[PDB]
C-alpha cells in the first residue's frame, strides 16, 4: 500500500498472507471468510504470461499476523492448502476479468482476538454500499510505492464513478470490476501496489456495524499514480460461483 | 459465521479504530 | 528472504 498507515492490532484479523514455501516469500493477500475458506485474487495462482501456476502443496496460508517478516509465535496461525478453486471463467488472456479464487485449507483455523472471518455482501449490501464516493478500506504487505513496510498497512479509498474508471485506462473494463482512489483534484491520494494483490477492500456497513468484503486487490497501471485508479474484483458479482463453491466441495 | 466482519478488538468491545469513522462519514 | 523462519512443522 503506498501512502497508507500502519495498522492497529486487530484491525483487520480477516487478513490472511499468502506465503510460497520455497522460497519463503510473501506472494499475496487474501481473506478468511469462515474457518475453512479463505477467498483471493485468481492471478496471485495462476497467470500463465509470467509461467505461474502454483499448486497447493507450493503454498501456506498465514492468518492472524501484524509484522510482514516474523514468524508470530502464540498469534498467528499457518495452514495447509486442501484444494484450490480458480473461477472458470478468469480471464488471465486479456483484462483480469473474474480475477477470484478460493483456497480450503486442509483443516480449520481457530477463531482468536487476531482472527475472525470478514462477511461477503449481499445484494442489498452491495447495492447499498458500492456508491461513487463512498469509502472502502484496502490492507496488505505490499510495496510502499513503486521498500516493504515492516507491518500491515492500511488505506482508506473512495469508490470511483464507472466512467471515469473506464476513461482512466486502454484496459476493457467490465461489471466484475470496480475502481477506487482519489482524482487528481482530491488533493488525498493512496493505493494498493504490487505485493497487495488478492487482499480485501472492506466497508463497514452504516446499518449493522459489520465489516463486508465488496473487493479482492486485482490490478492496476503503476500504483498510485495521478489519473490511475485501482481495480478490484466486484465481491457480490461472483457471489453465485462463490456459494456454489463452498456448497459443493464444502 | 453468524459473527462475520466483527471484530474481536473493536466491535466486540465497542472500540472503534483510528480511522473508521472516515468510511461512515462518506456513507452519505 | 528477509522472512524469519517457519517451524519444520509447517513445511
Ligand atoms: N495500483 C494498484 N492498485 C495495483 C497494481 C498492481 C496489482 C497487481 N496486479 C497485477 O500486476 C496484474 C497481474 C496481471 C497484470 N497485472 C497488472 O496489474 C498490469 C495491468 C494489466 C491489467 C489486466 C491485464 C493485464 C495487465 C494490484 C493493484
Ligand atoms: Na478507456
Ligand atoms: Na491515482
Amino acid at each position: 500500500i503506498v501512502e497508507g498507515s500502519d495498522a492497529e492490532i486487530g484491525m483487520s484479523p480477516w487478513q490472511v498472507m499468502l506465503f510460497r514455501k520455497s522460497p519463503q516469500e510473501l506472494l499475496c493477500g487474501a481473506s478468511l471468510i469462515s474457518d475453512r475458506w479463505v477467498l483471493t485474487a485468481a492471478h496471485c495462482l495462476l497467470y500463465p504470461p509470467w509461467d505461474k501456476n502454483f499448486t497447493e502443496n507450493d503454498l501456506l496460508v498465514r492468518i492472524g499476523k501484524h509484522s510482514r517478516t516474523r514468524y508470530e509465535r502464540n498469534i498467528e496461525k499457518i495452514s495447509m492448502l486442501e484444494k484450490i478453486y480458480i473461477h472458470p471463467r478468469y480471464n488471465w488472456r486479456e483484462n483480469l476479468d473474474r480475477d477470484i479464487a478460493l483456497m480450503k485449507l486442509k483443516k480449520p483455523v481457530a477463531f482468536s482476538d487476531y482472527i475472525h472471518p470478514v462477511c461477503l455482501p449481499d445484494r442489498e449490501t452491495a447495492a447499498s454500499l458500492l456508491q461513487a464516493g463512498y469509502k472502502g478500506r484496502v490492507t496488505g504487505w505490499g510495496n510502499l510505492k513503486e521498500g516493504q513496510p515492516s507491518v500491515l498497512q492500511v488505506v482508506n479509498l473512495p469508490i470511483v464513478e464507472r466512467p471515469v474508471c473506464k476513461d482512466s485506462t486502454r484496459i476493457r473494463i467490465t461489471d466484475n470490476m470496480f475502481c477506487a482512489g482519489y482524482k487528481p483534484d482530491e488533493g488525498k491520494r493512496g493505493d494498493a501496489c504490487e505485493g497487495d494483490s488478492g487482499g480485501p477492500f472492506v466497508m463497514k456497513s452504516p446499518f449493522n456495524n459489520r465489516w463486508y468484503q465488496m473487493g479482492i486487490v486485482s490490478w492496476g497501471e503503476g500504483c498510485d499514480r495521478d489519473g490511475k485508479y485501482g481495480f478490484y474484483t466486484h465481491v457480490f458479482r461472483l457471489k453465485k460461483w462463490i456459494q456454489k463453491v463452498i456448497d459443493q466441495f464444502g | 459465521e453468524a459473527d462475520c466482519g466483527l471484530r474481536p478488538l473493536f466491535e466486540k468491545k465497542s472500540l472503534e479504530d483510528k480511522t473508521e469513522r472516515e468510511l461512515l462519514e462518506s456513507y452519505i | 528472504g528477509d522472512f524469519e523462519e517457519i517451524p519444520e512443522e509447517y513445511l
